[PDB]
């Protein structure tokens, strides 16, 4: 907040150049296959993303930089979410999220869903998740599935309703719901096991 | 100018019920012992009516709260300084035991007990827990008069009927009856604090908190009237006066009052409010009782502005009591809405627990009615319940404040209507009223929904403030009688240390 | 003493089955010439087959492997597979070019065109003072099966697989008789009991 | 001592205040425990109540001195959605009696 | 034969992590005050070693328990009536300060209030506790030997080591080390009553549990001699001594003690035992130390015994009591699987909690070793731990019910191997230690799954019985100082009343 | 049961076991059997009703859960109305909107 007022006249919308390394989970990550080349010694060409780190464009609204911090941005629902070489869409949890946090009345971030306080905060990741969200869950398994080209969904299908809010956690741990993110099952047949999904789903290690 | 903060209090009396719920769980924390089952620091009461104790409203008899004398200067109603000490021998103004019930049990063992070949059914007869002697029948109770239990004659004494022509009000088709909960104020200029000998009560600077202190209390009695409100209720057994303590143990940690907490139809919010302790008595002696009620609202400080939390912050007010302040459903109903209004201004004692008047079934008519303002919803002027009646409960008998209250609920009430079933924007209610389509949205989040979390904002009483917590921490509640408790002065007749306490002091400084 | 126990003197069914399917072990590693002994490079890739395999997307970042039939695939589940193209990023035993289900063969011997020696980094000689070394050689050769194989760019190459080249770094003989193979667990050789008790301090008796 | 602290009289004044209509005190306010020990419990257990009321309310039971003394009601309900009022705290004033018959 | 019960408690250390939980939590609820900062009801040492306070094993040194005489009747080791009375003036085998720790704090405010051009980095040194001088440095604490701190020429001084050819455990390839977590024993025949001159130390009719009432202690400080296990500090401050009161607030309305539902290793079991009160003077006063034991277990009586049901209910054994001793994992530990063990018993107090053996890594051997009647699983004989060092801690010395409860345990283990892994019935090992398939099943279900409904199986001590609950529950809490706590007879020189009680007397009978 | 007339079968001793009993028996505590319980229904009607369950078939509540919180029920063919995070039960709902008849 106090930065937001002492950068104006100093900092306003500002354009930054940010180099990104290539990036594991990412079609990058396909960059050198057979040997190493150095393009500063000229045994390549310099192709970001590629020999060299990618070079990206990012806008920064210095000024609004309080606004932002307290509200959950438009990427979410223009872009998406994802990690670990899959993504989907979150729309419908970005509606439900204006509904639990609120939203800004006006500014920057008119109509986001706000992120005042910590609860808030936990609120976002909760409902975004895949882990605690089953709505989230079974799009995101079923992301996996394009890739593997054989179902995971039924992983998640029988906890798509589920729904972890923090005021219910206060009252009782609550336990997750199996993701993509990770490679055993939260299940109450078979403990969580790293690697379980890999030899029983069928689905690589990213090697 | 001097800020101080308080918890304070709004009951909405829309949405009472009038269970009792906040009656019962209050009595058996805090007054199940022998001295005080008659008091109930919380009790609710159904109106028409003349209250616990009986007719306590009626200051003419009873005595209570200031008057504004002539030269402009307060005095509490039973007196001056001299006056007051002139009745310490037998306060003649003193509610008996009468005026509240004579508390009751029955003989239930008789059932469990009774020989056999008994000519007839056992029975558990009532039993005075004053004398333990038989009662031959009760015949009253801190809850007599509930639902308008009593003929309209009797009822109808009540002192808010003052000044209307209530004849029509005894006719079936215009019965009405409302619910008031209450406890004591915690008033900003306390009459009992003024009218007690000893100086035993107080009102704590960090809370607003008004208690009376159980080891300085005297036993004079002369509080109990002095309260205009007759919260104070004498201990028989003890011979000390005690009161609602706001459930200080809970607010001290941020939690609700019990009353509030277990308030079943959520009428009960609390929320941070902050004032100028300097105006107070600027305030209770405005000439004009009408005015008291605006008077004490500018006694209220914003707190969003500024120069008010800079200078609370100063003042000494920490700063998660300024944050609660900022988000205080109190302060949203009194100041902004103006939905909350105070329980009889006119005692001149400031007092700290609001309410939200009710709305009520139309009123009779002579057909089914038209469509009003409010289209199929009532308009302010068809309520039942007489609006003089309300005002002289809550505005010194002015009725401006209570129908922009009600009027406002209404608006809301018809602007969502056309929202949630025309699936329309109809602010004409809103815009008669003063009021914008997010007041209203506001207004309904927290009035309707009414999360937990928007009807209780209660801040910590930080404790660990000016004292010693550490020490406290890892020895309270080690109740062995150290006989060092409750004095700053070390020495000590019986040659003990405090138990919370640490005697042997560092040397490396 | 577990890869000899059970999985050459008497080969474990569930974990000769679990390597197979889930380890690199089958796939194929080029070698590079040195000076009087090869050395392990890179590993095949699709790419560098003629027909690159039927492999159009991501040739070079597919792995390759002889099926039970002496054929050389390139299975399911490497990661060129995973961008580019969607279904063929699993662990099914399958052929990536057919869609066929096939079997992964584990070791050359048996089938080999002739034995190579391979050298392998030994750096158990090396270290502090404060520790207990073993002096055998800074480059370790041993024998290893290998085949043939004609490249796209016309060149020739050699190949063993992840699975042979395991086995001669821990130092397992195998009939081709390798002098630097332990004769028993009692060898002081590159990877026995014997060596790790000198190394480590723990009995070979307890390792075993 | 209490007898001693006396003579801390004026000592304890602090600022006056509403124009002398106040005095602000630093004085002792140990006692306030009595009613704090009270309040203080050993634990809380959730029960309800097996009568035809229809009710079906969630209650924290009170155990002090090892000893039921009375009840509230319990408020961590599943939430219902955002545009409904959540069910907390339910509860009625029979409900809050119901301690009254363990020893009665 | 009169019977009583005690929720009594068998710590598994098979299981012992060593953590000491146990020890911070009693310590943050029960004494962190000054006076017993250096006191630790619950306190964990790792064996070899001397403990705390240092070689309180040692009762040639210390005093403390009972003798034999050679009349056959007991007597304090401190000496018998008039000989402990004589030593009044000055306590001639007390423990000092010194033998537990000099307690101590740092001077943290050093770190914030260091001021500005400091020539080197603040930091934050020790200061005592008890003169509040700085310390040079810090040479002791209540756990210093943790994990074989010390030189094993140091530790070895441990009494348990007494008859062991000790050397070949200072060999680095045969060490070993155990965690013993302890607290009061609670004891049948406790040494601690016997010698207090005063008569301030009881055992409670109801549930077993030993107190010192604070209000009756003069602080004579004999019994802190007499406890042989040194589980009574004297508190400096106060004058008066303090003791585990094994969370008697808790285990008054069923819930565990705080050390045993922290315990994170899942080792502590709370279950009653039965016992004939009127046997533990001939018990307690056995010829052979080495009998000790079984005559103690000879005085447990069967809770599925109807003849035992009965009896218990004629002498007054609560209902719910009598069931909670049928399903006690104390008791089937204990007098069932005989793996539970006494600690100390030679001392002749009859205690009353009890611990399993643990189990260690095998030895060192000349090879890897061979299958033995366990397979790959250890067999008795190889355990690493020396079993008379064991016995020492808990069988007077005799190795044949160490190596039982031993032997059961890998037994089981062997079983369940069978059973989890081959799939296979092999009862082989059960047979050869006297177990059925079933018994080491129900061990397994205890030990291994350990559900907190079978680790804890506390009754209510039912303090409605005999007393007078609902004035209490209605008026308790209310610290007001009403001065009539703690006496039978009513009258008081301050004139006043019992704030928890009923004054007016029922007139109707 | 370790012996007896009942040997084998599982124990019903204490309350709890008792109200476990209840819960993993009933399609509106036990997701496994509400999506069984709708399947059979499903049979008559000739419409699937089973996704009014699956969603939930993996939720199995207990009596120790509820102790620590108080848990939402699942939508079974026992009753008409739905317990969805959606819609609000209503009685009904489902002769309304599954096209299930009243049993008339
Ligand atoms: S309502 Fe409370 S604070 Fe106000 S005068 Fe009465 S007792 Fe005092
Ligand atoms: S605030 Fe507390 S003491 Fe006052 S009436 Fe409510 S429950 Fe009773
Ligand atoms: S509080 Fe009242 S309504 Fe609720 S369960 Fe108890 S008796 Fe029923
Ligand atoms: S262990 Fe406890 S009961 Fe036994 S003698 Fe010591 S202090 Fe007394
Ligand atoms: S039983 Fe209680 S008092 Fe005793 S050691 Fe354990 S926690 Fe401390
Ligand atoms: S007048 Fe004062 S002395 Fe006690 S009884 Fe009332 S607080
Ligand atoms: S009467 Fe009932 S509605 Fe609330 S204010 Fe009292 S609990
Ligand atoms: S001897 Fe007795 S007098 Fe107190 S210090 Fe020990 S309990
Ligand atoms: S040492 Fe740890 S294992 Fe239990 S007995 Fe104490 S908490």
């Amino acid at each position: 907040k106090k930065f937001s007022e002492v950068c104006v006249g100093h900092l306003g919308k500002e354009t930054d150049i940010v180099t990104l390394p290539i990036q594991h989970d990412s079609a990058a990550e396909l960059a050198q296959p057979l040997d190493v080349k150095d393009w500063k010694k000229g045994e390549c060409d310099l192709i970001p993303g590629k020999t060299a780190p990618h070079i990206m464009v990012v806008e920064r609204d210095y000024p609004a930089t309080y606004e932002r911090f307290t509200s959950i941005g438009p990427l979410m629902e223009k872009i998406g979410n994802g990690g670990k070489g899959i993504a989907w869409n979150t729309q419908s949890e970005m509606d439900l999220l204006r509904k639990l946090n609120y939203t800004k009345a006006e500014g920057p971030a008119k109509g986001q869903p706000m992120l005042n306080t910590a609860i808030d905060a936990a609120e976002m990741i909760l409902t975004l998740a895949p882990e605690t969200n089953g709505q989230v869950a079974v799009k995101a398994w079923a992301a996996l599935s394009e890739f593997t080209g054989r179902d995971h969904t039924h992983l998640a299908l029988n906890k798509e309703d589920e729904k972890i809010r923090f005021r219910d956690i206060q009252a009782q741990p609550r336990k997750i719901i199996s993701s993509p993110t990770w490679s055993g099952l939260e299940d109450e047949h078979v403990s969580y096991n790293a690697g379980y999904t890999n030899v029983h789903e069928l689905i690589p290690w990213r090697t | 100018m001097k800020i101080r903060s308080q918890v304070g209090m709004v009951l909405n009396l829309d949405k009472a019920i009038g269970c009792h719920t906040c009656s019962v769980t209050c009595k058996n924390v805090w007054t199940s012992r022998e001295g005080v089952e008659y008091a109930w620091f919380n009790n609710v009461e159904t109106k028409p009516g003349q209250g616990f104790p009986t007719d306590w409203e009626n200051q003419e008899k009873y005595k209570g709260g200031w008057i504004r004398k002539i030269n402009g200067k307060l005095q509490p109603r039973m007196g001056n300084r001299a006056m007051l000490l002139g009745k310490i021998f037998a306060n003649p103004h003193l509610p008996g035991i009468d005026d509240y019930y004579e508390p009751f049990d029955f003989d239930y063992q008789n059932l469990h007990t009774a020989p056999e070949g008994s000519k007839s059914q056992p029975i558990a007869r009532p039993r005075s827990l004053i004398t333990g002697e038989r009662m031959a029948k009760i015949e009253k109770g801190p809850n007599w008069e509930d639902d308008l239990g009593g003929e309209f004659d009797k009822l109808a004494k009540d002192k808010n009927f003052d000044n209307i022509q209530k004849a029509m009000y005894s006719q079936f088709e215009n019965t009405f009856m409302m619910y008031l909960p209450r406890l004591c104020e915690h008033c900003l200029n306390p009459a009992c604090v003024a009218t007690c000998p000893s100086g035993a009560i107080y009102k704590r600077e960090e809370d607003g908190i008004v208690l009376i202190d159980q080891d300085k209390c005297r036993g004079w009695r002369m509080c109990i009237t002095g309260c205009p409100y007759k919260k104070i209720y004498f201990n028989w057994k003890s011979g000390k006066s005690e009161k609602c303590i706001f459930c200080y143990p809970r607010i001290e940690a941020g939690q609700p009052t019990v009353c509030s907490e277990t308030c079943v139809g959520r009428i009960r919010y609390l929320g941070v409010l902050l004032y100028d302790a300097d105006a107070i008595e600027r305030a209770a002696s405005t000439e004009n009782e009408k005015d008291l009620y605006q008077r004490q609202l500018d006694v209220f400080l914003d707190p969003n502005d500024p120069k008010v939390i800079e200078q609370a912050i100063k003042d000494g007010i920490p700063l998660s009591v300024i944050e609660a302040a900022q988000q205080s459903p109190v302060y949203k109903m009194a100041m902004e809405w103006k939905l909350a209004l105070p329980l009889h201004p006119e005692y001149r004692t400031l007092p700290m627990v609001w309410y939200v008047p009710p709305l009520s079934p139309i009123q009779s008519a002579a057909d089914a009615g038209e469509l009003g303002s409010n289209g199929i919803l009532p308009d302010v002027e068809s309520l039942r319940i007489p609006v003089q009646y309300l005002a002289n409960l809550l505005t010194a008998g002015d009725t401006k404040p209570v129908l922009r209250a009600l009027k406002r609920m209404l608006a809301m009430r018809h602007y969502k209507r056309a929202e949630t079933v025309d699936g329309k924007v109809d602010t004409r209610a809103l815009e008669e009223v003063g009021l914008t389509e997010a007041q209203a949205q506001e207004m309904y989040r927290y009035l309707a929904i009414a999360n937990y979390e928007d009807r209780f904002v209660v801040p910590s009483s930080h404790r660990e403030l000016a004292r010693e917590a550490f020490p406290e921490k890892n020895g309270c509640g080690f109740t062995f009688g150290d006989g060092c408790h409750g004095s700053d002065t070390k020495f000590n007749l019986f040659n003990s240390r405090r138990i919370d306490a640490i005697d042997v002091t560092s040397k490396t400084e | 003493v577990m890869l000899r126990e059970f999985h050459l003197d008497n080969p474990s069914q569930y974990f000769t089955d679990y390597v197979r399917r889930y380890t690199d072990m089958p796939m194929l590693v080029m070698l590079e010439e040195r000076d009087g002994y090869y050395a392990a490079g890179r590993m095949l890739r699709a790419a560098d087959l003629v027909a690159a395999l039927g492999q159009e997307n991501n040739p070079e970042w597919k792995t390759v492997a002889f099926n039970t039939n002496g054929e050389m695939v390139a299975p399911n589940g490497s990661i060129g597979f995973r961008w580019g193209e969607k279904g063929k990023w699993n662990l099914e035993q399958r052929d990536g070019k057919t869609g066929e289900e096939t079997e992964l063969q584990l070791s050359l011997l048996g089938s080999q065109d002739e034995i190579a020696e391979v050298g392998f980094p030994y750096f158990g000689g090396d270290g502090t003072e404060h520790f207990n070394k073993v002096e055998l050689e800074n480059v370790l050769l041993h024998k290893l099966p290998v085949k043939r194989l004609q490249l796209a760019d016309g060149s020739t190459a050699l190949v063993t697989t992840v699975y042979d080249l395991t086995l001669a770094n821990y130092g397992l003989e195998r009939g081709l008789n390798d002098v630097n193979c332990a004769t028993s667990y009692d060898d002081v050789k590159a990877y026995t009991p014997a060596w790790a008790e000198q190394i480590t301090g723990v009995s070979r008796s307890q390792i075993i | 001592s209490k007898f001693l602290d006396r003579f801390r009289y004026a000592k304890q004044k602090g600022e006056t205040f509403a124009d002398g209509h106040g005095q602000l005190l630093n004085t002792n306010r140990d006692w306030e425990d009595g009613y704090r020990q009270r309040w203080q419990h050993d634990k809380i257990v959730r029960s309800t109540h097996g009568v035809n009321c229809t009710g079906s309310c969630s209650w924290k039971i009170y155990v002090k001195n090892g000893l039921v003394t009375w009840e509230t009601q319990q408020t961590d309900y599943p939430r219902t959605r955002p545009d409904l009022p959540n069910h907390e705290p339910r509860g009625c004033p029979r409900g809050a009696s119901y301690s009254w018959y363990l020893y009665s």
